[PDB]
DNA sequence: TATATGTATGTGTGTATATATACACATATATATATATA
DNA sequence: TATATATATATGTGTATATATACACACATACATATACA
């Protein structure tokens, strides 16, 4: 019996390194979020004081999160 | 690479019929239907037991399903 | 990390209320919240309100405004010693805590711990669950679970509503999911539109063993079989529905819908609260869901019975009139309530406190073969036989296992095994409730209640029997006959009133001349100076919505409008007796209104019962046709 | 490093290689080095073929040619919808000059003294009210104009026998007179325009044309949302 | 349909609602997704979409130049007008 | 040992054709899994 | 034969997503098949 990666995820540029701890994961919930959430963190210049990956990521929910206080 | 890619390889939409591969086996019919909202039609049709005492049934008749729009092969071989 | 804080989220909102003119929209995080700012406004007739279900309906020059202030909406969560209980109860393996929690409503939200949250945005995941997570079960437990007055849910509630204001002009079927976008429009509906093409779906099968035994819609196409349990239907690209219009009409009377309490959606009105059907429909179908704590479940009652008991209790001349009110005093049992067995050809035994139905089968020692004809209640044909395949202590005993089944009749036909009749009988022991071959075909259930509903204005409700489910509907229905009977009589006193001026205007019209006046003011007064009544045109002609109080107050306060849009047309002479005679018409009916609100044993009691007998031949048409109405 | 609506790509050379992309990537006098070595030009070539009218396909070799076949239709369409507003024009003038004379004449002629409708078409026919189709009249919705004028004289007094009692007031007379005069100053507009230079309707599709540009530059301003 | 339907007052739609609008009253006989993306499709503006003017004005996430505009939201979440 | 030279794949656009999947919620039933008895 | 687990199914009303095929043609990437040789 003993004999790929992450799905719809965008890292930030600066995700396990030397400024590993000040950086989000903004997790959504499906992918039109993650749509909306691509279209906000790419404010250029237009927004000078929001985030952008450069500290920032993106994960989906997949829906509905199991429990795990009732498989354990 | 086969034997590695050979478990995916062994789910379609199929009922055989009865008599299907038999003694009587060139009796019988394939309604290759085009979805499965035909297989409802179809699995409805022939089980009409005595309000169609002469039609078909599934004695002689199968179902299955073409999938959508069929690949041609004249553009690939 | 819930302590030292590494889980956090932003805080959006829901509704915003754009007001013309001003650019800063007032902006709501919660329904409730909502609905109670806008009861208490007197016209919401220059505010646009916006519902946003996910963050993708969120425009341009919002999502900029929303990630200017992208750090100032975000809330960190810290946790206490009281929270640990908390997840214990709302996410634990055991719902009587979530039953004895889930009872009460939501506790609101202190000054102190509103202002602490909105100045240095930390969050209690205690007080987080106690509102955000108890407010979504309530909501869950109101959505999935069925009224006892009409025996649906909301959205099956929102389905008859749009569909009955759908096909009104006239019945031509649509597709489902051209029906599903008007009633999505229409009845406010904001979810997903994939369950509610299911529920359209669902809501208009008729076979043996489905859930609805009496189908708000005819359904047009292939809404699936009992072999798979009607999950064999169309796509909704395909199949139709129609309304199935007699017994809406019988079933659920026009002039009562406009008596109801609404439902109201995003400013203006949706659907009602509940409908009150002639008869209890609540306990006339089956049903089984889950959800928050509870569980929902049940089995249909005769029909007959159902007819029995609310004859009984409304007639005066049948003999069970004055036993059954003292039956309801003391709720005590008299009349039997059995289960449904209509297009169900096994047989039902009552052993203790449970109903257990049996199948058929048919033994045969010659070519040593049993052939099954029916299985028990709500039991799908292909699962029955895929459960007697896997099961191994069966299988030692057949060679081969074949359906024969049409489309609406069980015929499943085993093969034993060559002399094997014999090691059944010591194998599968015989009890006094079951014999051996329906203990060895699993030919037998158990029907088995649970009576939890929701009650009027929220909340759960939980009966015993379903005798108490009667007891609680009959009182809605002899209400709401009180009250059509007289508003009818308010209706048609003030119409009397506004017909018997136009007759007299018609009839001075030539003494009148009426060309010779200016405009609407001076026609108006020199209406006034010959003694005609003011009125209110519209309320008389189309009272809609409006309560007694409002029809009596705003009906003498208006102009005279009823005698000025009057047409050249209908100043002739046959037209006069045409206007006397529908006069005398209403006068009638208004005697035989004052009549009816006096009657024993309380106002509106023969009415009823000839709705009785219409929604029975109605019902019995429908029986015939295979529900087609043919 | 893009915005939502502008390009901004960075790219990152290993140490001396611009060089050899120069001698490598050669250049020629219709694109450079640097845009043969990052895609940076594309043609734009075109296959114009479209459906024509009554089915079919047609297949255009320049742009002038879709331009020249589009502007004949357009023309003949300016002339039948002014030909059919000459039409309902002069049948609305007919229509409420019979209206207008019998509020001045009802208040004698005492249609309320008369038995049922018949006997009123007859009372009315019988002073020279004209036989009108009200409901044809008022809107012409998809009749060509040989069912406009071969129908619309052959209809019934149902436009004089439904006004309302409002209608009889002086007020009402006034409106309807001032909406006779207006429908006769365009009338004779729409005569004066029939016969213009080159063709008919000549100044009304220019007026449409600027009409259509400032709300091309209008939404343009906008982002397209019209604000 | 959607000169028909927007006539009383330009109150948005879905695009599900309004999909369903013109395939009843404009008779479409095919499926419902389809028109649902050419609806999508019709509605969206940004540099180097299909369009230049535009039938609709779309409201919601309508997808960028980035993934050529195949980055939009689900027919559930947008609206046109 | 470089060169061409004729082979074979491979996404991509609009308008069509036919399908697939995860999650929550309650409660009654189930079929095999397990101690320790021995 | 017993007391005891831990995983397992189904119902309605909800929350999220996945995938196969046709049709034309300009364009991109992969050899590979020779033909002088070397």
């Amino acid at each position: 019996l003993q004999s790929v990666d992450v799905d719809k995820y965008t890292r930030a540029r600066n995700a396990g390194g030397k400024r590993a701890q000040d950086c989000m994961l903004l997790a959504a919930e499906g992918d039109s979020a993650l749509s909306l959430l691509r279209t906000g963190l790419t404010l250029g210049k237009s927004n000078p004081s929001g985030p952008s990956f450069d500290f920032c990521g993106m994960i989906s929910l997949g829906g509905v999160i199991m429990n795990a206080c009732k498989k354990v | 690479l086969q034997s590695i890619s050979k478990k995916d390889n062994h789910v379609d939409k199929y009922t055989r019929a009865r008599n299907a591969g038999g003694k009587r086996a060139q009796d019988c019919m394939l309604l290759a239907a085009e979805g499965d909202s035909a297989l409802s039609l179809l699995r409805t049709g022939l089980t009409l037991g005595k309000s169609n005492p002469s039609g078909p049934s599934f004695d002689f008749c199968g179902m299955i399903s073409l999938g959508g729009v069929i690949m041609n092969a004249c553009k690939k071989v | 990390l819930i302590i030292h804080g590494f889980v956090k989220r932003l805080l959006t909102p829901l509704i915003r209320v754009y007001e013309k003119g001003k650019t800063m929209p007032v902006e709501f995080y919660y329904e409730q919240e909502f609905d109670a700012w806008a009861k208490k406004q007197t016209s919401l007739a220059n505010h646009t309100v916006k519902y946003y279900k996910g963050l993708a309906a969120h425009d341009t020059h919002e999502v900029k405004s929303m990630f200017k202030h992208f750090d100032n909406m975000v809330y960190t969560f810290t946790l206490d010693d009281s929270a640990k209980e908390l997840f214990h109860i709302y996410f634990g393996g055991e719902s009587e805590l979530r039953k004895r929690e889930l009872c009460t409503g939501v506790v609101p939200l202190t000054e102190t711990q509103t202002q602490s949250i909105h100045s240095v945005r930390r969050i209690p995941c205690s007080l987080h669950l106690q509102v955000d997570t108890k407010a979504y079960k309530l909501d869950a437990i109101e959505r999935q679970i069925p009224n006892f007055l009409d025996g649906m849910t909301r959205a099956r509630r929102k389905i008859l509503a749009g569909g009955v204001k759908c096909f009104a002009s006239n019945n031509r079927e649509r597709k489902v999911f051209q029906f599903g976008g008007y009633v999505a429009d229409h009845m406010f509906y904001h979810h997903g539109d994939m369950s509610l093409n299911t529920s359209i779906i669902k809501a208009a099968q008729y076979y043996p063993g489905s859930s609805h035994l009496y189908p708000v819609f005819i359904g047009i196409g292939s809404f699936g079989s009992r072999h798979l349990g009607g999950k064999d239907a169309g796509s909704p690209r395909y199949i139709s529905v129609q309304l199935a219009s007699e017994f809406i009409k019988t079933m659920f009377p026009a002039e009562d819908s406009w008596l109801l309490p609404y439902v109201f959606e995003d400013g203006q009105r949706a659907e009602p609260e509940y409908y009150v059907p002639v008869l209890p429909l609540a306990i006339m179908e089956y049903g089984a869901n889950p959800s928050e704590g509870w569980k929902y479940t049940t089995w249909a009652r005769q029909l007959e019975d159902i007819l029995a008991l609310v004859r009984a209790y409304v007639d005066k001349d049948n003999p069970k009139h004055e036993l059954l009110h003292y039956a309801i005093k003391h709720k005590i049992t008299i009349l039997p309530l059995r289960p449904s067995n209509y297009n169900f050809k096994g047989h039902l035994k009552r052993f203790g406190q449970y109903y257990y139905s049996y199948g058929t089968y048919v033994i045969s020692e010659q070519r040593n073969i049993i052939t099954i004809t029916e299985l028990p209640l709500r039991v799908p044909t292909v699962a029955y036989i895929e459960s007697i395949k896997k099961s191994s202590n069966r299988m030692t005993f057949i060679e081969e296992i074949i359906d024969y089944s049409s489309s609406e009749t069980i015929e499943i036909l085993v093969k034993l095994k060559p002399n094997s009749l014999n090691r059944i009988v010591e194998e599968f022991k015989e009890t006094e409730e079951q014999d051996s071959i329906e203990n060895f075909l699993r030919l037998r259930n158990c029907l088995h209640s649970h009576l939890n509903f929701v009650k009027p204005k929220g909340g759960i409700i939980e009966f015993n029997t379903y005798y108490e489910i009667l007891y609680a509907w009959l009182p809605y229905r002899r209400e709401l006959y009180q009250k059509r009977l007289m508003r009818e009589h308010a209706v048609l006193k003030l119409r009397i009133i506004m017909e018997t001026a136009i007759v007299r205007y018609i009839n001075e019209s030539a003494e009148l001349n009426l060309s010779h006046y200016e405009d609407e003011k001076e026609a108006s007064r020199i209406l006034s100076e010959h003694g005609f009544p003011p009125l209110n045109h519209t309320l008389i002609i189309s009272p809609e919505f409006a309560s007694i109080e409002e029809l009596n107050q705003k009906a003498l306060q208006g102009c005279y409008t009823y005698i000025l849009s009057l047409q050249a047309r209908e100043l002739l002479i046959a037209a006069k007796t045409r206007r006397v005679e529908k006069i005398k018409k209403m006068q009638a009916r208004l005697d035989k209104v004052e009549q009816l609100l006096q009657e024993s044993p309380f106002p509106g009691a023969s009415v009823w019962l000839e709705e009785i007998d219409a929604v029975e031949k109605a019902i019995i048409k429908g029986r015939n046709t295979q529900w087609k109405f043919h």
